[PDB]
């Protein structure tokens, strides 16, 4: 069985088991949002997606 | 109306809202090529390679 992992700029929806943690604000906290990983502070964003 | 798509390079302008307000088709005419080269919808007086 050849599992081809096609990854690109889209909602992955194939996310192997991982729990969720309550969101935090105004604190430099490591974040992993649906595979997008990084470090920084999270603030309410006024931009209109 | 029916049209056909072709592989082309475009310069898209996103406003503060986040919407594509204007676009430039680089290969349409030399002015558009200059705009795409300069990365600006306004081109000042001069000669541009
Ligand atoms: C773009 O943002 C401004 C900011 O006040 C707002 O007034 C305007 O309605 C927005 N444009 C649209 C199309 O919603």
């Amino acid at each position: 069985v050849v599992l081809s992992f096609e990854l690109l700029h889209a909602p992955a929806t194939v996310c192997g088991p991982k729990k969720s943690t309550n969101l935090v604000k105004n604190k430099c906290v490591n974040f992993n949002f649906n595979g997008l990983t990084g470090t920084g502070v999270l603030t309410e964003s006024n931009k209109k997606f | 109306y029916v049209g056909y798509l072709q592989p082309r390079t475009f310069l898209l302008k996103y406003n503060e809202n986040g919407t594509i307000t204007d676009a430039v088709d680089c290969a349409l005419d030399p002015l558009s090529e200059t705009k795409c080269t300069l990365k600006s919808f306004t081109v000042e007086k001069g000669i541009y390679q």
